[PDB]
């Protein structure tokens, strides 16, 4: 959504419009920010490490349930 | 032999004061059963009978006493209430299943947050050492007599 | 216009005699809640840090921070209670205050102050004379001395070896009972094993080794102990002894008031004032206990004409029940005393309609 | 009455929850302007007043000033993300910020905070999967290393000799293959001649 | 959250993107009428009492007190286009 | 016209008592969230920027400055506990907040103090003398000291390997068991790896 | 067991306010009372009940004090019925 | 739900969010009995795709089971009816941007 957002392109229309395409076209099927719709980012030499977005979801997941956990924030003064 | 040198490793240093503090606890309550071979039930379980049995006891005893035994046994049916919130199952239906399945299922009745609700804790491995619990009773109830009994904080300047 | 330098306050009349009224009942009412066996401690905070938890009223009154002059004479009353006969420290500051609750209302009647000394005067007396009337005469009686020295040992830090101490407390005042005097008798507390192993170093000196857990339990078996050397240091000086409970506070508040009636005079109103005042004791046994004030104490007051003046409040059974046969009695000069101290203390009050508070 | 100490804050389950959520939510869409290729720069003027503009989620956090700890939550998963990755440093924290975002409806509408923990857990475990499960295995095939090194050095000023920034990025790494440790791979900067010239001294 | 505490810039959504455009404006509209052979010059009188009448947008916007950063950028315009031509600096 | 100085305490009858029960419970709900198996620690902060992350009762109640003196009285009994046993430091502490909070509920039904105190003297050793009669002598039997340790592994950053450690305790109590002597069992926290790798 | 029971639980200790009340119009201490009564009764039977006159709980069946059935089993079904619905209701409109 | 996904559009949250709107009658049935509306929707939604779904909630029994069993049939045209005049009158509504009423 950011993205088509940060690119002019309209976040909520893009997105569901990438998830259609992303059923029928292949997992590689995203959004170029650059075509102003869905296109193979795969043709379009855009690719990632495995470990960047493992990561990311790991990272901020956790934190997310240790903030979630804490009832409760009285240190004095 | 007749030592033992535990290396711990852990990820960061704060993970590694953790690890060596719940160890040197951990080994502590083992002295603990190393010196007393008895061992109650968790989930609550053991409270839950104390609970009951006070109750009986606040029963058949007239005068205030009654009340205060009652207050008594209510205030320890609270280890299993916790126990179910903290975990996110409802206490209200854990206080009512724990406790009539206790006087059905004796004292090996407690409470299981993995499967949210109570079971057998003799058969699941469920466990503690009887000198914790012994501290428990021992310590926080006549504890709170004293912080009952002072009705005045008093001070200089 | 200003005819003093405004730095020393000064009331008028009931403007100061009210002010002292409320403030020294006050401070009493705050002793009274610790007042019997089952009677609610107190914390002490200075401003150091230092928590102070307390039963004994000089051991409260000697931390609370007081600059009312009247208080000030509060706690000269139970400190000079705790160094003369010590046991029932509490007492002389609940009954003092009670005086006052009495006196006030004789006050409003238009009784003026130094005419209200008069019955209170009247009537102590002859309630201390009514003591020696009601008052046991034991007997080097190692049986009755020794059980004094244990009903003071009781609901204290001690009183799971005060049958030990008790002995301890008996030969060192035995052997230098040359006529005794408490100055031959030194104490000396010291770590290491139990209260079991409290000796006595031989008499005309005693030196008494006591040995306890922390430094705080032994502190409390030796002021258990200290109080011990005291009451049968009492007895021994005065063959008196009475039962506690309330039962003595009974009989007198009883003959007070029929003396009361035979002394006509507004002396009367006064020595009837003073005989209810000698119920607020027994009334605040069956308070700080757990029973009705009002229903024990008629209770026993109807118990206390049908047996005798031998008859008080049982604050562990809950009812009416004979102190003698319980084994509830304090030495003579104590009672003796507590109506003195808290008395004539009283009379000063009364005595002072100005005041020149500092700040 | 008086069990808190003078001036003391003592946030309820209820109450805490909401600020945490807040504070970080505020903080995510702050950075989530600066994500992409068009990202939007943030002049971060200190106290001092030596200013940094940057487009790097990090660089703004670790720049700002950060009073509630909730927040400070945040400044961690985007240093971790640059010391695990490098770059989607913006991305981590964004996400987190929706993450909060649509948990909180679940708060207040009755579900124990503790159940949310455990199901967002479950469902990490199932996104790495699919993620992974999808993703093309690459090959030591000092190929597909120039890959990874040449696309990554587009977009900015080293573009213009990305042709050779890469492979000396391969052959850096190719040695300190003991996995790789970035600590055994000494930058230096020096003002001489031209990117061009740049050597990797072994 | 206190992030930047007292004495702290920082403007975010429409508040600012706007702000830059009148902050862009009002700079622009003051040498706007510096421009042309009848050039109405203006009086640059600085802190220390310097007075400086001039025409050109560049020396004016290196003279004039601005505060707001965005209009700073303008000077910036200014500049260059004072550093590669000269005149038309008001135009940029 | 003043017993105390314009700055001396002395709450007195239920004022006094009122304002202690609260002040103790509050505490005792506090770290009502890190009873037993699982639950939610405490980031304290003092102010001196040292940041403490602890599932434990007892480190918790001694890292906050406590000014409330019936409060203070249940540090004591997070610190006794902790340096009896250790776990259930947060059980003792609750339990206490939670009684005084029935105590209050009786004296606004007027009952005095220590009759409840009678009452629950009574209950507390049935409690006790009920557990010893009612509990079961297992054993050195490693089955269930395995069950002790696991159960109080758990409820923190271990329990991922609280398998691991439970047999690391249970071997290393169980060689210099017959005394009790952990003086002997020395620990080494080594930072890197994982927990799982820990050897004894 | 289930929210069943401190329902029910509640119902019980709500039938109790009638002797309680009972003692307390009489100045007799009601607290003391519901424990003197209660544990007695357990021993007593069903013959134990307040005596007013006497402040204590003496036998019903031996001072001739019986109520109607009629009178107890109206009450019981009455209210507990009637206050569900009571209870049923969650947003009524009445006057200011 | 899934047929949102078959068709994409911005019709394709909506959809879905009817799918959400279409949940509520058996959350409420499962809040009005007294058990939690969010738990009984687990056993529900569950119980309901495994078995068909010919299983609701029984608020008598506090949970799932089968309601062709329970002998708790309702008309077509109750159903039918309901989501139209519901469907129709919320739509007009949304129409509504502007009232200006006087007096």
């Amino acid at each position: 959504s950011t993205l088509a957002e940060n690119a002019g392109l309209n976040p909520i229309s893009t997105v569901t419009e990438l998830r259609n395409r992303h059923a029928q076209g292949e997992k590689t099927t995203g959004i170029n920010v650059r075509k102003g719709g869905i296109s193979n980012i795969l043709e379009e030499l855009v690719v990632q490490p495995l470990l960047v977005s493992v990561s990311a979801l790991t990272l901020a997941t956790e934190t997310v349930r240790s903030i979630l956990k804490i009832d409760d924030v009285v240190n004095t003064r | 032999g007749e030592a033992c040198t535990i290396v711990l490793r852990g990820a960061t240093q704060q993970i590694l004061d953790e690890a060596e503090r719940s160890l040197h606890d951990a080994l502590c309550v083992l002295a603990q059963t190393v010196k007393d071979s008895r061992t109650v039930y968790g989930g609550g379980c053991s409270e839950m009978l104390m609970a009951h049995a006070v109750t009986q006891l606040a029963s058949r005893t007239p005068g205030k006493e009654a009340v205060a035994m009652e207050s008594y046994a209510k205030a320890l049916r609270m280890l299993p209430t916790i126990i179910a919130d903290n975990a996110g199952y409802d206490s209200a239906d854990l206080v009512a299943q724990l406790r009539a399945a206790h006087s059905e299922g004796k004292t090996t009745a407690g409470l299981d947050m993995k499967e949210g609700t109570i079971g057998d804790m003799s058969v699941l491995g469920i466990t503690e050492s009887f000198q914790v619990k012994r501290q428990v009773l021992l310590s926080a109830a006549e504890a709170a007599e004293v912080i009952l009994r002072v009705d005045n904080i008093i001070k200089a300047a | 216009i200003i005819k003093d330098q405004d730095r020393k306050s000064r009331l008028m009349g009931l403007e100061a005699l009210k002010s002292h009224i409320m403030a020294a009942k006050a401070v009493a009412n705050t002793m009274k809640t610790s007042l019997g066996p089952n009677g609610l401690d107190k914390m002490m905070v200075d401003k150091d840090g230092d928590v102070t938890v307390t039963n004994d009223g000089a051991t409260i009154l000697s931390m609370m921070d007081v600059d009312h002059q009247i208080a000030k004479l509060m706690v000269e009353l139970s400190k000079s209670q705790d160094d003369e006969i010590g046991d029932g420290t509490t007492g002389v500051v609940v009954l003092a205050g009670a005086l006052l609750e009495e006196a006030e209302q004789l006050l409003d009647r238009g009784i003026h102050p130094i005419r209200i000394a008069d019955g209170y005067e009247q009537a102590a007396r002859i309630a201390i004379e009514h003591l020696d009337k009601i008052s046991d005469s034991v007997l080097k009686n190692t049986e009755p001395l020794i059980q004094t020295a244990k009903t003071t040992l009781g609901s204290k830090v001690v009183n799971s070896c005060h049958r030990q101490m008790a002995e301890i407390a008996v030969n060192a005042v035995l052997t230098v009972a040359d006529d005794v005097d408490f100055e031959l008798i030194k104490v000396e507390g010291k770590v290491g094993g139990r209260l079991e192993d409290t000796k006595l170093i031989k008499s005309r000196a005693v030196t008494i080794f006591i040995r306890g857990g922390n430094k705080m339990i032994i502190e409390e078996a030796k002021r258990s102990l200290h109080d011990a050397l005291c009451v049968i240091r009492n007895l021994i000086r005065d063959n008196r002894v009475v039962y506690g409970g309330g039962a003595a506070e009974i009989s007198c508040a009883l003959a007070v008031s029929q003396e009361a009636d035979k002394c006509p005079t507004l002396e009367q109103y006064a020595m009837r004032a003073f005989a209810d005042a000698l119920e607020v004791i027994p009334m605040a046994l069956a308070e700080n206990s757990g029973m009705n004030p009002i229903q024990t104490m008629t209770e026993v007051r109807a118990r206390q004409v049908k047996e005798n003046p031998a008859l008080g409040i049982d604050c562990l059974h809950k009812g009416t029940n004979d102190m003698k046969h319980q084994h509830v009695i304090e030495t003579l000069i104590g009672k003796k005393q507590q109506i003195s101290l808290a008395t004539q203390m009283v009379r000063m009050i009364l005595k002072i309609d100005d005041i020149r508070k500092p700040g | 009455g008086r069990g808190k100490s003078a001036y003391q804050d003592r946030d309820k389950p209820a109450q805490i929850r909401f600020s945490n959520i807040s504070a970080a939510k505020a903080v995510a869409d702050a950075i989530r302007t600066s994500l992409g290729p068009k990202g939007m720069d943030k002049m971060i003027q200190d106290g001092k007043g030596d200013v940094t503009i940057t487009n790097d989620g990090a660089t703004i956090l670790k720049q700002m000033q950060v009073l509630h700890p909730a927040a400070r939550m945040l400044v961690e998963l985007s240093k971790a993300q640059d010391i695990e990755a490098g770059d989607g440093t913006t991305s981590v924290v964004i996400i987190a910020g929706s993450l909060l975002d649509s948990c909180t409806k679940l708060l207040q509408k009755g579900i124990h905070p503790t159940i949310i923990s455990e199901s967002f857990q479950k469902a990490l475990e199932k996104g790495i999967e699919i993620l992974t499960d999808m993703s093309r295995p690459v090959e030591s095939d000092r190929e597909t290393l120039l890959n990874s090194a040449a696309t990554s050095l587009n977009s900015k000023v080293v573009s213009q000799y990305s042709s050779l920034l890469s492979p000396m990025s391969v052959d850096a790494v190719m040695k300190v293959i003991d996995s790789v440790d970035l600590r055994d791979i000494k930058i230096v900067k020096k003002l001489g001649g031209t990117i061009d010239d740049c050597e990797l001294v072994e | 959250e206190g992030p930047l505490s007292v004495f702290g810039d920082r403007s975010t959504g429409e508040a600012i993107r706007s702000q830059n455009v009148m902050a862009a404006a009002s700079i622009a509209n003051i040498v706007k009428s510096s421009l042309g052979p009848v050039g109405l010059d203006k009086m640059l009188v600085d802190d220390i009492g310097d007075v400086t009448i001039t025409n050109d947008g560049a020396t004016i916007l290196k003279l004039l007190e601005v505060e707001h950063p965005a209009a700073k950028v303008l000077c910036e315009l200014a500049d260059l286009q004072d550093k590669e031509v000269g005149d038309g600096t008001t135009s940029v | 016209v003043n017993i105390f100085k314009a700055g001396a305490d002395e709450e007195r009858a239920e004022t006094a008592r009122l304002s202690s029960f609260i002040g103790a419970i509050a505490i005792g709900d506090l770290v009502k969230s890190t009873l037993g198996p699982k639950g939610m620690d405490k980031i304290l902060l003092s102010s001196d920027a040292s940041l403490m992350v602890t599932n434990d009762g007892a480190t918790i109640l001694k890292n906050i400055g406590v000014d409330n003196p019936a409060a203070k009285v249940l540090v004591d009994m997070s610190r006794v506990q902790d340096d009896e046993v250790g776990d259930g430091t947060t059980s003792v502490t609750v339990l206490a907040a939670e009684l005084l909070r029935e105590a209050e509920s009786l004296i606004a039904k007027k009952i005095h103090p220590q009759t409840i105190i009678a009452g629950w003297r009574e209950a507390t050793k049935a409690a006790r003398q009920a557990l010893l009669n009612s509990a079961v002598d297992h054993g050195k039997f490693r089955q269930d000291l395995m069950n002790i340790a696991g159960t109080t592994l758990s409820s923190k950053l271990l329990t991922h390997h609280k398998d691991h450690f439970t047999k690391l305790a249970v071997e290393a109590v169980l060689r210099l068991k017959g005394s009790g002597n952990l003086e002997a069992i020395h620990v080494i926290k080594k930072l890197g790896g994982s927990l799982a790798d820990s050897y004894l």
